[PDB]
């Protein structure tokens, strides 16, 4: 390996030997969730209304 | 052995998981896959008397 490995500096590395990942994510705002689905069978039945009565 | 009993093997698993893709309401975008097939996969295909007549 490289001479520098023991004298190396980092950034975003803490801990005295600098292991610890303190690294910060990157986000644009992609969201994830379940498919669309749409009714196809409406209209194909006799309609009653009983609303109120 | 025969050729031909085997391209209709792999056609038939495609259209096991076609169908299957078919039931998570994605059948709407059957235009947006695709299908990547090896050398050998590609000419077993040809063989097949359903997918090349008229």
């Amino acid at each position: 390996d490289t001479p520098y490995k023991a004298d190396l500096s980092r950034v975003h590395w803490a801990g005295s030997n600098s292991d610890v990942d303190i690294h910060l994510e990157i986000f644009e705002g992609d969201v994830d969730s379940g498919f669309m689905y749409n009714s196809f069978f409406r209209g194909n039945s006799s309609y009653v209304s009983v609303q109120d009565q | 052995a025969d050729r031909e009993l085997f391209a209709a093997n792999i056609i038939d698993a495609h259209r096991q998981g076609i169908e299957e893709m078919v039931r998570r309401d994605l059948g709407g975008s059957l235009t947006e896959f695709i299908t990547v097939v090896s050398p050998y996969v590609f000419g077993l295909l040809l063989d097949s008397k359903k997918l090349v007549n008229v």
